[PDB]
């Protein structure tokens, strides 16, 4: 699709067998999802932005369906106020910024 | 780094 | 242009006669720049990210050129890790997300 930015670019994702809403975020290096369980091993990570840093769990090789497009990559889990699809997965679905 | 509302 | 997301989408901006680097951020409602002098009066604003909320200064109807495209709109100034071009100015320059 072509998504305008008048509103937050929210899409439906499937992760861990669950459907969720997430924000397509070109400003995010990483993908960050609200607390949920994911399979396999994880390691701790700190991520930051405006307001400071928060501790998250890093899961690798996680598959996510993003608005109908499957991708695999690292997913961070932690106390984020909004689920964020970051560049590590936006690239995999061939997302570009155009103007 | 990650990214405001 | 069409900007892929393998790298951070950093562009040059011009504000106050000065060139700066900034991030095109579809995850940001608002545009936020590092401490600098802007003309006119400001009003208070709180903006939130993954690590919490912070106080910034809101300046309206600021002229800013983004990657060669002129915008005139609201610019927030405060302790941001990187200059961020948010949706309020991405819409003015005609940017869309495509995949
Ligand atoms: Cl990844
Ligand atoms: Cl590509
Ligand atoms: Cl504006
Ligand atoms: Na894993």
């Amino acid at each position: 699709p072509q998504i305008t930015l008048w509103k937050r670019p929210l899409v439906t994702i499937k992760i861990g067998g669950q459907l969720k809403e997430a924000l397509l975020d070109t400003g995010a290096d990483d993908t960050v999802i609200e607390e949920m369980s994911l399979p396999g091993r994880w390691k701790p990570k700190m991520i930051g932005g405006i307001g400071g840093f928060v501790k998250v769990r890093q899961y690798d090789q996680i598959i996510i369906e993003i608005a109908g497009h499957k991708a695999i990559g690292t997913v961070l889990v932690g106390p984020t106020p909004v689920n964020i699809i970051g560049r590590n997965l936006l690239t995999q679905i061939g997302a570009t910024l155009n103007f | 780094n990650l990214x405001q509302i």
